[PDB]
RNA sequence: ACGGAAGGGCACCACCAGGAGUGGAGCCUGCGGCUUAAUUUGACCAACACGGGGAAACUCACCAGGUCCAGACACAAUAAGGAUUGACAGAUUGAGAGCUCUUUCUUGAUUUUGUGGGUGGUGGUGCAUGGCCGUUCUUAGUUGGUGGAGUGAUUUGUCUGCUUAAUUGCGAUAACGAACGAGACCUUAACCUACUAAAUAGGGUUGCUGGCACUUGCCGGUUGACUCUUCUUAGAGGGACUAUCGGUUUCAAGCCGAUGGAAGUUUGAGGCAAUAACAGGUCUGUGAUGCCCUUAGACGUUCUGGGCCGCACGCGCGCUACACUGACGGAGCCAGCGAGUACAACCUUGGCCGAGAGGUCUGGGUAAUCUUGUGAAACUCCGUCGUGCUGGGGAUAGAGCAUUGUAAUUAUUGCUCUUCAACGAGGAAUUCCUAGUAAGCGCAAGUCAUCAGCUUGCGUUGAUUACGUCCCUGCCCUUUGUACACACC
């Protein structure tokens, strides 16, 4: 009797690209496979954590600094789905690196 | 400063000598051919390869060439 | 290190009941986290026993890594006057 | 838990470099190789890749039981919601991790430095490197320091390529005298290097043509019409 | 290796043509010297706004003092009629320190005093070491396997030429095949009316309204609906390869020009970045570390206060200025990098107070959602000033109001009123830089409880003059000479 629509929300994060959009890629195919209605794989700008560090432990040479970074791709969708698939969909399909995380917003 | 070092003019030298029939004048078609008959791991370096083999192409119907 | 005898009582029984610590390098610190007692003395007789030849110790990252080998069961049961069938948790088959 | 997510993965960073220096610091004498996080919905798996793997286990399964519980401990988990798991090394000859360590003990052990050095290239290029290399440097026979390279095959040193195939490892070594160092770099094999390209930037593969044979002319081979 | 020897090529850490400067002034900061109890220390192109070194406590390493053992373990030794521990109150102390004493009370084998040993050390040695970084060297340079020449150290391959940013290629060849470097490669910046899509981004139509017009239209508001992805995003891809053409080239590598392009300097900017080496720096980043030193009134650790900021003086990064292309009033109103609270208290809108700093009450934001369209400065328009060290310049001081802070005096910092100094474009000399570049202008982030005149990034306005050379300073290859090899110091 869980006919209710939740309009549930899944939102990613990685620092990688490639499995973070097969774990999309997966999300919204399952989706389709059980006639669901969503908003797409809403792409968000990659946040880019960067430092910047001197390099000489001790102060000594000639000026020189580097800049270490990481992206966070985010990839955010949300469902105007059923209640069991949707969890099952979410509980399936992880891999490590993507982080994946669920808001029921109902 | 564009002189098109070892790996380029090699294989396109190789892609001559074992593709000439297949081999044409324009750009673009020789591009599609470098995409198909080889393995290039990049695209800028498929591009550098398929315009020295189109420049040595040319060179040819000019006439015959050393090498 | 003189320690109560009583704190070093909880010290010996958590330990044994156990068998592992982390004990934070910083001293001088209130208490130590799921023992109730001061760090400084959770450290010097942990170092003691190490010392004796009871105790692993593994220092990375400030963290004081301590695990209990076969001799340290054993002094720790004589020591708890525990009965002689019961191991620490390391040794429960908590497998696959 | 509600933390800023960038925050979050940097806490998840901090978090693998905290696991990967202890596991260093405990199986050493393992010859640990590498540490895996996956993390479950309910359980947060952590594999290890090391040598030994029957002894990082131990006896009855306890070792491993108890190096689980300092984790719990050290990140504040619970019972349950976090397991590890050993794992033998895929090929100990390939890893740079492995080698260093286990050309280390050689070295704990009073072995001949060049002996070690050129017994350990020999290995990894048995195991199939492209190319292998070490520098030990230190207070080789002598007061005054110097520096002694070991290669053979094949390692390049600009482009991701350094950091695609080649691996690399640094150690410390504790001697009687003082303190030696060591880097060992090892350049894959990149046609067996998944995830990834599998070939050098500038590799070019050219298919060999087909011979056919053109003779003949007029060839009109009907077929079956179908309507 | 060097040459005030030759050939051929390069470099705004070289110059020519220039631009902006510094060096003159005041100040901030960093050194030296002096001074001091200490003014802790390491660096002297490649030291000097460097050690992330913007230190009031901590930091800390120095100084005057006061605590404690955080001396494991083994043995001996005392010792349960006390090995020992701790303390109210007073003297003592800076202390509400049982530190030391007066008295007494408490505590139980953990300890106490000796031996061995072990730890701790921002103690010494970077001329014992690792790791890292800097530099030689941003140049294009290295290397070994067979083969040739040498008795040999070595040499050829690695070169007569031309070309390239390139040991980059065309080539000629006792050299043939190769390896590292360069290139290739990744990040980033462009171009995508082509794909996928979007209430955490925008747009259209239409609602429901506000106003002005009265013609159906203009500028607005609404998280009401339908629809779309051009811009904003980010994935897969496309695109440029010197493409076409014309010159010039043993007609080959390649160079020059025009056209089409978004892009024709390797498309711009970077990230990695070879062999060999320095007695280059770092033990003061490391629980990296050998040796030496110390290890009890300690060079361990902690507490209080002071210093790292003193000042007859010299030097190095910079900041504000010397004004009219300006200062000061109003008004216009334009960004992109960021960052932001949990076992803590961050970014702050909005409403009230105060003249301001600021204060208070609420509300958002764990972040394309809220600060935030960061409504930033330079800039623009209209006025006051009018060549007067003047309304420039704002240093040095006096008084007061607040904020952070256990604590602000030796002014932390912000704000209000006043005194307003030197400074007239700065000698010798010297620094950086050829296109969204220099320069001007600010903002964000790192230091951060509070504090930048610093650095790392970002964006605004945006040029003059080259598009060359070996004259100065050097770099690469070749030839030559050398009585040099710790190598012209
Ligand atoms: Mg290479
Ligand atoms: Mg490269
Ligand atoms: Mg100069
Ligand atoms: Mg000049
Ligand atoms: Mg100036
Ligand atoms: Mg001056
Ligand atoms: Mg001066
Ligand atoms: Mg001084
Ligand atoms: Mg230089
Ligand atoms: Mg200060
Ligand atoms: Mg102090
Ligand atoms: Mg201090
Ligand atoms: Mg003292
Ligand atoms: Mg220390
Ligand atoms: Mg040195
Ligand atoms: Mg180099
Ligand atoms: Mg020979
Ligand atoms: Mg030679
Ligand atoms: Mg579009
Ligand atoms: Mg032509
Ligand atoms: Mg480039
Ligand atoms: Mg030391
Ligand atoms: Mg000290
Ligand atoms: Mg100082
Ligand atoms: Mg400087
Ligand atoms: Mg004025
Ligand atoms: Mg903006
Ligand atoms: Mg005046
Ligand atoms: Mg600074
Ligand atoms: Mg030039
Ligand atoms: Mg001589
Ligand atoms: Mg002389």
């Amino acid at each position: 009797q869980e006919v209710v629509i939740h309009k549930i929300r899944i939102n990613l994060t990685s620092t990688k690209v490639k499995q973070l959009e097969n774990v999309s890629a997966n999300i919204i195919k399952n989706a389709e496979t059980f006639k669901l209605v969503k908003k797409g794989p809403v792409r968000l700008p990659t946040k880019v954590l960067k430092i910047s560090t001197r390099k000489t432990p001790n102060g000594e040479g000639s000026k020189t600094w580097d800049t270490y970074e990481m992206r966070i791709h985010k990839r955010y969708i949300d469902l105007e789905a059923p209640a069991h698939i949707v969890k099952r969909i979410t509980q399936i399909t992880i891999e490590p690196g993507v982080d994946v995380e669920v808001i029921i917003a109902a | 400063g564009r002189v098109r070092t070892k790996t380029v003019k090699r294989a396109s030298k190789a892609l001559i000598e074992k593709y000439y029939p297949k081999l044409t004048m324009d750009f673009q078609t020789n591009k599609r051919l470098c995409d198909e008959i080889a393995t290039i791991q990049s695209k800028r370096l498929r591009n550098k390869i398929a315009g020295y083999t189109t420049h040595l192409m040319k060179r040819i119907q000019k006439g015959p060439v050393r090498g | 290190m003189l320690i109560p005898k009583e704190d070093r009582k909880k010290i010996y029984q958590h330990l044994f009941q156990e068998g592992v610590l982390v004990a934070k390098k910083d001293f001088n610190q209130p208490k130590h986290e799921e023992i109730d007692t001061k760090n400084l003395f959770v450290i010097k007789a942990l170092q003691s026993l190490t010392s004796k030849g009871f105790v692993k110790t593994q220092f990375s990252w400030q963290y004081y890594y301590y695990t209990l080998t076969e001799e340290g069961v054993v002094y720790l049961r004589e020591y708890l006057n525990l009965p002689e069938h019961i191991f620490p948790a390391t040794y429960l088959a908590g497998q696959s | 838990a509600i933390i800023s997510k960038k925050r979050k993965l940097v806490a998840d960073g901090v978090f693998y470099a905290e696991l990967n220096e202890f596991f260093t610091r405990e199986l050493a004498e393992e010859g640990y190789s590498g540490v895996e996080v996956r993390v479950t919905p309910t359980k947060t798996e952590i594999i290890i890749r090391a040598t030994k793997v029957q002894d990082v286990v131990g006896e009855n399964g306890r070792r491993i039981n108890e190096l689980t519980l300092l984790i719990e401990k050290r990140f504040k988990y619970k019972r349950g919601t976090i397991a590890l798991y050993a794992e033998r090394v895929h090929d100990r000859g390939l890893s740079a991790v492995a080698q260093a360590e286990s050309m280390k003990f050689k070295l704990l052990n009073g072995l001949a430095i060049r002996r070690a050095a050129y017994g350990v290239v020999r290995y990894v290029m048995e195991s199939g490197a492209k190319g292998c290399e070490v520098v030990i440097s230190g207070k080789l026979r002598a007061a005054r320091a110097k520096s002694m390279k070991f290669a053979d095959g094949f390692l390049i040193h600009s482009g991701q390529p350094v950091n695609d195939f080649i691996e690399t490892a640094t150690r410390h070594v504790l001697l009687r005298q003082g303190v030696l160092g060591i880097k060992v770099k090892i350049m894959k094999d990149p046609s067996r290097n998944t995830s990834g390209p599998k070939a050098l930037p500038d590799a070019v593969t050219i298919i060999e043509p087909k011979e056919e044979e053109p003779v003949l002319e007029p060839s009109v081979k009907d077929y079956r019409p179908t309507e």
